């Protein structure tokens, strides 16, 4: 159920 | 567990090469989720999946949403210093 963002 | 200040170098034209979950809305802290071969996180070393983010060139980031983090995280640029602790 999380987020999940490349950076 | 050993909170480590881990250093990253980074041009402009690049990313931290690492990806982030989690976040106070999920009640728990920004995790490392990935790192990404060949970026600034991998050459440089010392961040580890699974790794609590505590701060970012000096900025708390334990109670941050994740939209937030990503918005530090994303202006950061140079010299970098993590403060994370493996959960």
């Amino acid at each position: 159920r999380w987020q999940d963002t490349r950076l | 567990g050993p909170i480590r200040k881990v250093l990253l170098l980074k041009e402009d034209h690049e990313g931290l090469g690492i990806s982030i979950t989690g976040g106070k809305e999920h009640g728990v802290p920004i995790l490392i989720s990935e790192i990404h071969p060949g970026q600034p996180a991998d050459r440089c070393g010392g961040l580890h999946v699974g790794d609590a983010i505590l701060a970012v060139n000096g900025v708390n980031l334990r109670d941050t949403k994740h939209k937030e983090a990503v918005t530090i995280l994303s202006q950061q640029r140079g010299e970098i210093e993590f403060e994370v602790v493996y959960v």
